[PDB]
């Protein structure tokens, strides 16, 4: 049991790790050019709210 | 019960105080009060020899 | 799996709605950030910073708020958007908290997962007034024969563990939240003090053991740990007993008894001086923050046993305060002790000597006291404090020549000396507590030899469950010592004696 | 919007980091049995002891 539980810290780390290289691929993507346009109308519905 | 066998030995003890030349029967039967105190904390202390499996 | 609970708190994240007020830190120095922004900002209210610190903001300043940061310095940097969550400190209260190790914030560092909670109560709410309130009158039993007869614990009352550093103070303590198993298992309401415990300034190393111990005696299901510990910093540590305070009162609004035990103020006290000094607020006595009477007045004013009208709970409270060097003199202690209503003096020179508990009995007092002694206890407990007394008196004639009387007094003051040590973590119920001490009272135990009190006191006790277990339960159940029952006691120590 | 790619990017691209039961074994302590059922050995057994009791121990009781 006191593995068990280790090993799911270490897979959780694991892929902490793996997680931070999905972000740079994020940030390579022109999604960081696209996901602009998607905060702009965004905030445009959010501060047209206000 | 337990103090049946306990109640006889220690009077037996005192018993023993009230005959000379049997110095070292009370001595025996001090033995078996320890060893029958020893088989209860042994039966107290006990795993149940099964694994639990329902939780565990 | 691994993969499930990511993904639920990945999915756990979506959108926002307007920063309300956004601040640009000017400087941060010695966590203490001062801020542009946050014109409507309350006092001491949450803030969040961009590296996710929370602070408070004890300076309102006429142009900067200085926010006091939560974490570390090093996450925090100049420029940063400083979000304003709006809300006062405020921590969750409810019953769930029971069982669980929290830190200030309610994060649980155990991590026995989200707190279930009915409320999230202010941690600036102010004590109940003169009226709200009526007189001490139940008892609660510590589980340590001399603490409860010597110095007899009430409810909502407040008393000093006072004394001289690492003498396992928390020892003291531990043993009073073990007693109140007992009374926890019962079912009754009126039976049912809820602990806190108030771990502050303390080492992580200390809380495990602390964890461990109250694991071990299943305490944990009336026990809360409030954790602040030395790493955590100087706003939590300031903030840690207030927080404490919080989550009792809950129980006490809900009209339940309840013991919080705030170790050690003394860490408070130099946390609170922490903050003033590197906020350059007005410096005072023993360097030691201008008002840090005020903050510890507002603490421990707030520990009460409620009227009747208010459907009397209670919130009794057991501060612990760490002397340095023994001195009562120094600012902190004297404050401390000014505000407290009884103090409870433990004595390194009893510890080395091998009294433990170490309380030295002279330097015990308590100012409600006797009103909530039990009253079988009351009864076989008035002799017991002269004969101590004049102990004490004739404790210098044990240099030969001495006179009858005084040397009477020595042998049942030996004894009775003999008789209140205890093995710490072990506490014992009222009922065992009840027979020993009348024994010592009718001098029987003047006889049985020194060395031989220790034997005789176990011996005793299960001398009187195999001979009359029916006079322990009516000890128990009626709690007043019938002339009959005083008589019959008398007999059993006789006959045991003998035996 | 970055909340749904990076929960597409991040449950797709792995879900799951390697494992293998058969690492595990090496650090935790293995099963391993009970020796000997045991059986006590015959105490005192026979007149053997009795008669040398009777002999070596022919005390009276005063």
């Amino acid at each position: 049991v006191r593995y068990e539980a280790s090993l799911r810290q270490l897979e959780q780390r694991q892929l902490a790790k793996s997680v931070i290289s999905r972000v740079q691929s994020e940030l390579g993507n022109p999604k960081f050019q696209e996901k602009v346009l998607q905060q702009s109308i965004s905030e445009i519905e959010q501060l047209l709210s206000k | 019960a337990k103090s049946a066998a306990n109640k006889l030995d220690w009077a037996k003890v005192i018993s023993s105080l009230r005959i000379t030349g049997s110095t070292a029967t009370q001595l025996s039967s001090f033995k078996k009060r320890n060893d029958e105190a020893r088989r209860q904390l042994l039966e107290l202390q006990s795993q149940p020899t099964e694994v639990d499996f329902s939780h565990y | 799996e691994v993969s499930s609970i990511l993904e639920e708190r990945i999915k756990g994240v979506s959108d926002e709605a307007n920063l309300n007020e956004t601040g640009r830190v000017l400087a941060v120095g010695d966590g203490i950030a001062r801020v542009f922004g946050l014109n409507n900002i309350q006092a001491e209210e949450l803030v969040e910073f961009s590296s996710g610190v929370k602070g408070m903001a004890l300076n309102l300043e006429p142009g900067q708020v200085g926010i006091v940061l939560f974490g570390s310095d090093r996450l925090v940097k100049e420029g940063e958007l400083v979000k304003r969550t709006g809300n006062i400190v405020d921590v969750p209260v409810g019953p769930g908290l029971l069982g669980r190790v929290v830190d200030a914030l309610g994060n649980p560092i155990d991590g026995k997962g989200p707190i279930d909670a009915a409320g999230r109560s202010r941690a600036q709410v102010k004590a109940p007034g003169i009226l709200p309130r009526r007189s001490v009158h139940e008892p609660v039993q510590t589980g340590l024969k001399a603490v409860d007869a010597l110095v007899p614990i009430g409810r909502g009352q407040r008393e000093l563990i006072i004394g001289d550093r690492q003498t396992g103070k928390t020892a003291v303590a531990l043993d009073t939240i073990l007693n109140q198993k007992r009374w926890n298992n019962g079912s009754d309401e009126s039976k049912k003090l809820y602990c806190v415990y108030v771990a502050v300034g303390q080492k992580r190393s200390t809380v495990a053991q602390l964890v461990q111990t109250l694991e071990q005696h299943d305490a944990m299901k009336y026990s809360i740990i409030v954790a602040a510990t030395a790493s955590e910093a100087a706003p939590l540590q300031y903030l840690a007993p207030f927080t404490a305070a919080s989550i009792g009162e809950w129980f006490r609004d809900n009209g339940k008894h309840a013991l919080i035990v705030y170790d050690d103020l003394s860490k408070q006290a130099v946390a609170y001086r922490q903050l003033s000094l590197l906020l350059r607020r007005p410096p005072g006595r023993e360097a030691y923050p201008g008002d840090v009477f005020y903050l510890h007045s507002r603490l421990l004013e707030r520990a009460a046993k409620l009227s009747e009208k208010e459907g009397s709970g209670s919130l009794t409270a057991l501060p612990v305060i760490e002397t340095q060097g023994g001195d009562v003199s120094a600012y902190i202690p004297t404050n401390v002790i000014s505000i407290t209503d009884g103090q409870i003096f433990l004595e390194a020179e009893l510890f080395y000597k091998g009294i433990r508990p170490a309380i030295n009995v002279g330097l015990s007092v308590s100012r409600v006291g006797s009103a909530a002694q039990v009253k079988a206890l009351k009864q076989v407990a008035g002799s017991l404090k002269l004969f101590l007394a004049q102990y004490r008196e004739v404790a210098a004639f044990a240099q030969s020549d001495l006179d009858a009387s005084t040397k009477q007094t020595l042998v049942r003051g030996e004894r009775l000396t003999q008789l209140l040590k205890q093995n710490q973590y072990s506490p014992l119920a009222t009922e065992e507590q009840v027979p020993l001490i009348y024994a010592g009272v009718n001098g029987h135990l003047d006889g049985i030899e020194l060395s031989r009190i220790g034997e005789f006191e176990s011996s005793f006790l299960s001398y009187l469950k195999s001979n009359h277990n029916e006079l322990l339960t009516e000890i128990r159940e009626k709690g007043e010592l019938s002339k009959e029952l005083l008589a019959s006691l008398k007999s059993a120590t006789e006959s045991f004696v003998a035996t | 919007n970055v909340i749904q790619d990076l929960y597409l990017r991040e449950l797709k691209d792995t879900k799951l980091a390697p494992s293998t039961l058969q690492d595990a074994e090496g650090n935790v302590k293995p099963w391993n049995p009970p020796q000997k059922p045991n059986l006590p050995e015959l105490e005192l057994q026979g007149p053997e002891a009795l008669k040398a009791y009777t002999e070596q121990n022919v005390e009276t009781a005063h």
